[PDB]
Order: structure tokens, then C-alpha cells, then sequence
């Protein structure tokens, strides 16, 4: 469909002001660019947005509340300065699925400082030598990684 | 000697077959390299060896 | 927006003129049309000159002048002028200017983020360049050619269709908000049209064009030409660079386009249908009927229905005949005789009745035609033309390449003529058990004479023999045919003509509306036959890939996994509209009363039973979490309910839920047993076997009012209900009723309540029920 459309219809006349959750799967957005998202959105602490054809964050607005995200099964690719300045209050983190070539393009995920959990799936770097150890060693706040932490310990349900 | 030089067309689309006694009969065609190497030697040839 | 306005002031302004108000008041809308033609008319007799004339001239061209303001295009770049202020006297809105500013643009001017979706425009040209480029070619020779002149196709294209099919789908898949009611082309092609849709959507375009772009892809554009060799689109549309007729660039085009193996598999498909229902005695018609409706195919990537394919084709064969006439399929007047092909010239006749004795005495009644006409005959690689008279075979010439294809085509046309004494004198061979009916249905002479030569190759030669034989003239050597098929000899056959170079194939755009009786042998409004089922092959064996046999007569599966088809079909049967269904239940969230429907309750028979329960708690979970919330798939939910009636239990769910007979089916991946795409959503595959699920409600994939038009339907006009778009039509509820525009020009009363009920039925039995 479209994420303007979808976005209006989950909103049952709700203002954007009182939600703390949002999903936005299974749509489309033009040029792969956000489409339709404001700072109005405060109280905001989830979002889902998978398979919308998207390719950069760029457009994302501030959201400080936000602590969760999901952008598996869309082909970002070095957007990620960007999610610092937007939402430095994050903690969980998706990216399986997406165009991501090199440890280069993770090390500004350092300055996120909340951040707990990332999840990397089925893309090129999972494919290096010594990535998992090298990651980790690049950001020590991160704990879990793809579910699993050192020594692989199986993460919880929630 | 051992097989005989194959010919060609442009396009590739003809190819023509002939044996080592039959070169010195077509010398002019042959590459130059291949020429050099054929000329000095047509003395020592009866048939097809070299003596 | 303020264009809005602007637009609405404009129509103000033109409404307070008197003859505009008239003219818009008056009639409908269709008088649009006619306007469109008395203005902007004015042609030129010789375009080359005037053109040589004009571009000659300072500013020849016009142009808009805001697009000019907004590009920043600028006059007088380098001392070379690009355009003036100035009105054309047409347009009132339009500059001129100059070639020259034309380069600018391209050169200097505003540029597109992306343009790739031209090669879906022009698909067909950039599928002409590929198909070119994998090909290899050959020597080139000089020789003459026998170039025989015929109908055929150029543009290699995949699902043909018909314009008025063709009208809506452009409409559907460009202006869908002044789109017509839907008809029931789209219905069937939802998956087709969501592609179409999904490339030329949110993208900066000229639709016309489109639109154009798409009749020409859709079109085989059909010739009358010279043609030598193979016969595929894929050659005719560059044949102009493989061969004249002093030349011939040779060049293997064989494995490109995949065209020919839908044919051969249309046909053969058709011929099993065909004796299937021959294997009936009283309604092999309303068998035949039923086979075919009961049956669809793959093509590419889509499903098709069989009638739909049949009546889009144009394969003259004995069975595709058959099939389009039992279908009220108008087709050409062209005949068949066995394996041959024939068609008419001129001449006309009757029927007449006559007899043989087959051994000793035992009258037979053959018939033939009286009186004088002229045909055509095509069999493998060999051409004749040739004249019965009054049970005779007057003349014949013939231009094939081969003896024994020469020596067939004779017999063939001997018989269809019933030329010679053994219609007269049947053979001693023959006798009353091959005479006819291999369980009851007779058999004319003509067809037993048939297999009587396709057996042996001596009945050929004694049949040929049947035929004068004399000694070959002076001059008329070259012009002559012996035993063999040899094109001279001493001595050669009676009323005989032989040549090089085939015979050019006639033609005529005609249709006919024909019919066929209880023993599938048609007529054409006068006792002449075009088609049987003794002409084709007797049978074979193959197996059929991407096929749908959805009929119990044509089935090879058990009870057991027809058992679960038929479950799942009646479980999506209650997909439509009214309470008790589904799709109202999961609007009021009411995810319970969905585990105590009668269908569940009958499959569960089939759950495994050791371990219903515990699949039965899984089913429940899921359904809750996708109900509560609202983003759930319909294809899932469908998929699990059966095991949701048993009572939750305990224990260790390892990813799979099987039934009582070792097939299983999986919770978000498809398998053999349940399979199903985003791409065609509207369609269920279980064993292989296909189902359509009506559309009546859309999840989050559908994405548009397609998935709903299903469940509306049309009723009495009512002016209290209130009038609204196409997207706010999801937010209504079952069996409301409201007001909506259709297309253009129109307004109508729907209401959310479906009628699964066809004409067909409601319409055959009321007939039979008046033949009493």
C-alpha cells in the first residue's frame, strides 16, 4: 500500500502524541524514504517497519522515547550516524536482511550508549573472520548479539 | 610432422582442413612466424617428414 | 489543492456562459468524444516538404511556457536564440521555439531520479533485442527458396487476449479511482493485474502512452506474408534477416521463447478431456463441459482457467474445434480429415446416399456430395489442390518436397472424395468387426478405409493402384508421378500434376457459429463435418506439469488427502459474507467462536490423535495474537484452524502439525501440502491442487479495493445512504448498504453482501426442465 495510508488508518483517531507502539510491515515508501513521520510522535517506545522497500534513514525524526526497533528485509546501507543524533535512548536494534559490507559501517552504533541488543542476519559481514569477537570488541556496551551472547548464552523470551 | 594447419574465414563460419605435405602449397597464406619457421626447411621435406 | 479551486473557479466561470452550459447539461457524457473531434483539425498533403520548409524558419516548434519558467530555461544562451514570448494561435498557452532548446534540456536541463522503468514500457522491443542477442549465427549460401505465403503471428506474446479484456485492464491498472464495475476478467486475473499495478505505481509517467505500450504488448499482430521454414514469432519477426528469395543467412533459433510447448500441451490436455468424455454414452457433452471447468493450467507464473485459454487460441485442431464449439466458441470455417488439413475454395453440393457390399453381399450406406468443388489440402510438408466431381477426384496438383508425404496426401484426398471402386467394392480384408462401433457408436466407411491404410503400407499402395495408371506422355515427364512419389517416370498415375514450389495457402476472415451432436462430430449449418474424435490419435500417455485436475473423475489421489482438499475447500467457503463467517467474527475480535465451527469439527477426524491437543493449543495461541491485534495473514489462519477444536494440553511442540496419514503442514513456510505467494494472493495450493479463496476482505498485503469487491454487490438505489470513495469502502460493515461513484458519469447503491450463485446452472436446469 503505502505507509501514509497505513499510518493514518492505525491511528483511529488517536493523535500522535499518546501511542507507544507502532508497526508499519508490509507497506511501501517511495525512493525507499520515510514517509509521513514527525517529531509530534513523543510517547513513542516501539516501531516495526519490514519489507518497505526502504534504503536510508535519513528522514527519521527525533525520538527519544523510542527504545526499540526493527528494520529487517529492506537494503540499508551506511545510514547509521543518523540514529544517534534521532534516538540516542535506544537500546534494542534489527538490521537482518539489509546491505551491510563492513565493520566500518557499525562503529557509530558506539555512541549509543543504552544500547543492550543487535541483530545481524543473513548479511555480508556475518561472513568475516573473527566478527562476532571483533564486534564486540568494537562495542563493549553491546550484551547480546543476533539472540546470543559470549559463550552463547541463549538470550530470554523478554 | 605431426597434423597439418587448419584454415579459417572471418566469421569462423568455414573451416578447412589440410595436412603437413600440402603447407608448402599454401606457404602464402600462413602467418608470418608460422612462414619464417616453414620456408628454410621446405629443402629438407620429401612428403611430409623432414629429413 | 489551490489547483482545486482553480479548477472549480474555471468551471464556474465556463457554467455562467450560456452555450457552454447548454452543451454541458444536454446529453450525457459520451458526447465528450464527438467534441474531441471538431476541434484541432488540419492536416498537410506532403509532411517531408512543409517540414523541410518550416525547419528552415527561426522558431518552428512550440512549447509550454511555465515548464520553461520553472526549468529556468533561458533565451539567448551563447547569441543563439531558443524561444520568444510569443501565443501560439491554437494552443493560446504554448510559446515557440527552436530545435535547439530541445539539446539544451537534454544537455543542461532538469533531471529524473530514476528512469529504468522504461523497460517495463516498451518491454516487448527491449524482449526483441534480447532474443537477438542470444542468437548464433551461421554461413550465409545463395539458393532459391519456395517461399509459400500464409497467416501468421509476429510479436511472440504470453496471455492473449481480447480488447475488451484488454480496455480494463488499463483502466484498473492506471486510473483505478474512474475505474468501471469489476468485471469478471478481473476477478479471475487478480495476481496479473497486481503486477501490472506494482510497477507503474507512485512513479512520475505519461499514462497514455502506457496504456498504448500495453495493447502492443498484448497484441500478435497477424500477417499475410511469404514465409520458408520453421514457423515461430520469434523467427517472423526478423525473418527479413535470414533468408530472400535468392538468399539465406543461416541461423538456429530453437531454444527462445517457449512458445509452441503451451500449444502442444493445450492439445494434448484437450485430447484427454476429449476421450474421457467419449468414454460416457449419453452425456459425454455435459461431461466434456464439466472436465473443462473442473480444470485449470499454469501459464508462466499465473494460473489460468482452461476456457479461457481455448477461446483466446487459434490452433485449428480437431480437439481445440471440438472443445471451442462446446463452449459456444465461434471459430473459422477450416476442416480436418484425419492428420491432413484442408479448406474450401468454392464449389457448394448436398448429400447423397449410396452403398457397398463389404464381403460377398452386406449393404452399407456411405453418403458423398453432389455436385462439383475445389480445395485446398496441407499435410507434413507437402501442398495440393484438387476438384471432386460427383464421387470423383477430378484433378490435383501438388508442390511438396517428399514422396511418401506425397503418396499420403493423395490417399487422403482419394478417400475424401470417395474416388475408386472400393467404395464401390469394399475389400475382402475388412470385414463387419472393424467395420464400426467398438462398443456401440458406428463408424462411416470413410474413417474404417482410413485406419485400413494407416496399417498396412500395401492398402496404401493397392488404394493408389485403385487409381488410373497409364504411360507417361511426351513433355509432361517433369509433370508426373509414379507409385513411389517419384516426380518422373515411363509411366505415372491418372489426372495428375506435379511441381516445385508449394501452393500459396488462401484465406478468409470469416467466423462461424457450429454446433455438435451427442457422438462429438460437428456440423456447420449443413450436413458437412469438420471435426470427430476418430481423427486424432488413439492415445498416449504423459504427464501433465503445472496442471489443475480438480474433478473426481479426473483424479489419481486417495480418500485421505481429498478428504483433507475438500475440508480446506469447505473451510474457505465459509470465507464470505454474513455473521457466522469468519471475516465478521475477526472484526468483533470474537477469535472463540471460530474453534466451534461444523467444518473444523469435521476434519479433526483426520488430526493426528496422540497429539491433538498440544498442536490444538498452538493453533489457538496463534490465532488470539493475530486477532487481537489486527495484523494477521488469512492464509494461516485458514492453515491452522482444524486443530483448534481438541482441548490445550501439555508438551513439547516441535514446529510441525500432522495429520493422521503422515502429511503435516508448517506454521509460515509453504510445503507440498499448503503452499501460497504474495504475488498471487488469491489462491491456495494443497497437493498440488488449486483453490480460489473469494475476495471478500484484505490483510495487510492486499493493498487495495481489488480484495473486496467480492463481497459487494448491487442493489436497489436508496438516496438515504450516504456517498463515499473507494478506500473508506474497508470501513463498512457486512449487509450495510451506501452510495458510491462508478467510473464516470454514474452513481449506483452497493451493498457488503455477496451472491456466490452463477447464471450457468440457474439457466441449463430451468431449460431441461422445460424439454419434458
Amino acid at each position: 500500500m503505502d505507509m501514509k495510508k497505513r499510518i493514518h488508518l492505525e491511528l483511529r483517531n488517536r493523535t500522535p502524541s499518546d501511542v507507544k507502539e507502532l508497526v508499519l510491515d508490509n507497506c511501501r515508501s517511495y525512493e525507499g524514504k520515510i514517509e509521513g513521520l514527525t517529531d509530534e510522535f513523543e510517547e513513542l517506545e516501539f516501531l516495526s517497519t519490514i519489507n518497505v522497500g526502504l534504503a536510508s534513514v535519513a528522514n527519521l525524526p527525533k525520538l527519544n522515547k523510542l527504545k526499540k526497533l526493527e528494520l529487517s528485509d529492506n537494503r540499508v546501507s551506511g545510514g547509521l550516524e543518523v540514529l544517534a543524533e534521532k534516538c540516542p535512548n535506544l537500546t534494542h536494534l534489527n538490521l537482518s536482511g539489509n546491505k551491510i559490507k563492513d565493520l566500518g559501517t557499525i562503529e557509530p552504533l558506539k555512541k549509543l550508549e543504552n544500547l543492550k541488543s543487535l541483530d545481524l542476519f543473513n548479511c555480508e559481514v556475518t561472513n568475516l573472520n573473527d566478527y562476532r569477537e571483533n564486534v564486540f570488541k568494537l562495542l563493549p556496551q553491546l550484551t547480546y548479539l543476533d539472540g546470543y551472547d559470549r559463550d552463547d548464552k541463549e538470550a530470554p523470551d523478554s | 610432422l605431426g597434423q597439418g594447419i587448419r584454415l579459417s574465414n572471418k566469421r569462423k563460419t568455414k573451416e578447412v582442413i589440410i595436412k603437413a605435405e600440402k603447407m608448402g602449397k599454401y606457404k602464402n597464406l600462413m602467418r608470418e612466424e608460422y612462414k619464417n619457421l616453414f620456408e628454410p626447411l621446405e629443402k629438407y621435406i620429401q612428403k611430409d617428414v623432414c629429413f | 489543492m489551490s489547483l482545486l479551486l482553480t479548477i472549480a473557479k474555471e468551471y464556474k466561470r465556463l457554467c455562467q456562459d450560456a452555450k457552454a452550459a447548454q452543451m454541458m447539461t444536454v446529453g450525457t457524457v459520451s458526447n465528450y468524444t464527438t467534441f474531441k473531434k471538431w476541434t484541432t483539425s488540419r492536416k498537410e498533403k506532403n509532411p517531408s516538404l512543409r517540414m523541410r520548409w518550416a525547419m528552415s524558419s527561426k522558431f518552428p516548434i512550440i512549447a509550454n511556457k511555465r515548464m520553461l519558467e520553472e526549468a529556468q530555461i533561458p533565451k539567448e544562451h551563447n547569441n543563439v536564440a531558443l524561444w520568444e514570448d510569443t501565443e501560439d494561435v491554437s494552443k493560446r498557452d504554448h510559446v515557440l521555439a527552436s530545435a535547439s532548446c530541445i539539446n539544451y534540456w537534454n544537455f543542461c536541463g532538469p533531471c529524473v531520479n530514476n528512469s529504468e522503468v522504461i523497460k517495463e514500457v516498451y518491454k516487448s522491443r527491449f524482449g526483441r533485442l534480447e532474443r537477438r542477442k542470444e542468437i548464433m549465427w551461421k554461413e550465409l549460401r545463395f539458393t532459391l527458396v519456395d517461399r509459400q505465403r500464409r497467416r501468421v503471428d509476429t510479436q511472440p506474446v504470453e496471455q492473449r487476449l481480447r480488447t475488451g479484456e484488454i480496455k480494463d485492464l488499463q483502466m484498473w491498472t492506471l486510473f483505478e479511482d474512474e475505474a468501471p464495475l469489476a468485471s469478471k476478467f478481473i476477478l479471475d486475473n487478480y495476481g496479473l493485474v497486481k503486477e501490472m499495478r506494482s510497477k507503474f505505481a507512485n512513479k512520475p509517467l505519461n499514462k497514455e502512452v502506457v496504456a498504448h505500450m500495453l495493447e502492443k504488448q498484448f497484441n500478435p499482430e497477424s500477417r499475410f506474408l511469404p514465409v520458408f521454414g520453421a514457423i515461430r514469432p520469434e523467427r517472423m519477426e526478423l525473418i527479413h534477416a535470414l533468408g530472400g528469395e535468392t538468399w539465406i543467412q543461416e541461423a538456429n533459433t530453437a531454444g527462445i521463447s517457449n512458445v509452441d510447448q503451451r500449444k502442444n500441451d493445450i492439445r494434448a490436455v484437450c485430447r484427454k478431456v476429449c476421450l474421457a468424455a467419449n468414454a460416457s454414452i449419453m452425456n459425454a457433452k455435459s461431461k466434456l463441459v464439466e472436465y473443462i471447468k473442473s480444470t485449470s493450467m499454469r501459464i508462466g507464473e499465473t494460473e489460468r482457467k482452461l476456457e479461457e485459454l481455448i477461446l483466446e487460441t487459434d490452433d485449428v485442431s480437431p480437439e481445440v474445434t471440438l472443445c471451442k464449439s462446446a463452449l459456444g466458441g465461434q471459430l473459422g470455417k477450416t476442416l480436418s480429415f484425419g492428420p491432413m488439413l484442408l479448406k474450401k475454395i468454392s464449389g457448394s453440393g448436398v448429400k447423397v446416399k449410396d452403398t457397398v457390399y463389404i464381403q460377398g453381399v452386406r449393404a452399407v450406406q456411405f453418403e458423398y456430395w453432389s455436385e462439383q468443388e475445389e480445395f485446398y489440402g496441407e499435410y507434413k510438408s507437402a501442398t495440393a489442390l484438387f476438384s471432386r466431381k460427383e464421387r470423383s477426384l477430378e484433378w490435383i496438383t501438388i508442390g511438396g518436397g517428399i514422396n511418401e508425404d506425397r503418396k499420403r496426401l493423395l490417399a487422403m484426398c482419394m478417400i475424401f472424395c470417395r474416388d475408386g471402386d472400393y467404395f464401390k467394392d469394399a475389400p475382402a480384408t475388412i470385414t463387419m468387426a472393424d467395420l464400426s462401433t467398438k462398443l456401440g457408436r458406428e463408424i462411416p466407411y470413410q474413417y474404417v478405409m482410413m485406419n485400413w491404410i494407416q496399417k498396412s503400407e500395401d492398402n496404401l499402395e493397392a488404394l493408389l493402384y485403385s487409381r488410373g495408371i497409364v504411360e507417361t506422355n511426351p513433355g509432361k515427364m517433369g509433370s508426373s508421378m509414379g507409385i513411389d512419389g517419384s516426380k518422373r517416370a515411363i509411366k505415372s498415375l491418372r489426372a495428375v500434376t506435379i511441381q516445385s514450389g508449394k501452393i500459396d495457402m488462401p484465406e478468409s476472415k470469416e467466423k462461424i457459429h457450429l454446433e455438435l451432436s451427442d457422438n462429438l462430430e460437428a456440423f456447420d449449418s449443413s450436413g458437412r463435418i469438420v471435426a470427430t474424435i476418430l481423427d486424432l490419435p488413439s492415445d498416449k500417455k504423459v504427464t501433465f506439469q503445472d496442471v489443475s485436475f480438480q474433478h473426481p473423475d479426473l483424479a489419481v489421489l486417495r480418500d485421505e488427502k481429498t478428504a483433507i482438499t475438500k475440508g480446506y475447500e469447505a473451510l474457505i467457503k465459509r470465507l464470505g459474507t454474513g455473521d457466522n463467517d469468519i471475516p465478521s467474527l475477526i472484526a468483533k475480535k470474537d477469535y472463540l467462536s471460530l474453534y466451534n465451527l461444523p467444518e473444523v469439527k469435521l476434519m479433526a477426524p483426520l488430526i493426528r490423535p496422540n497429539r491433538k491437543g498440544v498442536y490444538s493449543r498452538v493453533a489457538r495461541k496463534l490465532v488470539s495474537t493475530q486477532v487481537t491485534t489486527g495484523h494477521y495473514s488469512l492464509h494461516e489462519l485458514i492453515k491452522v484452524l482444524p486443530f483448534t477444536y481438541f482441548a490445550p494440553k501439555q508438551g513439547m511442540f516441535e514446529g510441525r502439525l500432522f495429520f493422521s496419514n503422515d502429511s503435516f503442514v508448517e506454521p509460515g513456510v509453504n510445503n507440498n501440502v499448503f503452499s501460497w505467494s504474495k504475488a498471487d494472493s488469491s489462491k491456495i495450493y494443497c497437493h498440488g491442487i488449486a483453490i480460489r479463496v473469494p475476495l471478500v476482505v484484505g490483510d495487510e498485503h492486499m493493498d487495495t479495493s481489488l480484495a473486496l469487491l467480492e463481497g459487494f454487490s448491487v442493489c436497489e438505489n436508496d438516496p438515504r445512504a450516504p456517498m463515499v470513495t473507494r478506500q473508506d469502502l474497508i470501513d463498512v460493515g457486512f449487509g450495510q448498504k451506501v452510495r458510491l461513484f462508478v467510473g464516470q458519469g454514474s452513481v449506483r447503491t452497493f451493498k457488503r453482501t455477496a451472491s456466490q450463485r452463477a447464471a450457468s446452472s440457474d439457466v441449463n436446469k430451468n431449460v431441461k426442465k422445460i424439454k419434458m
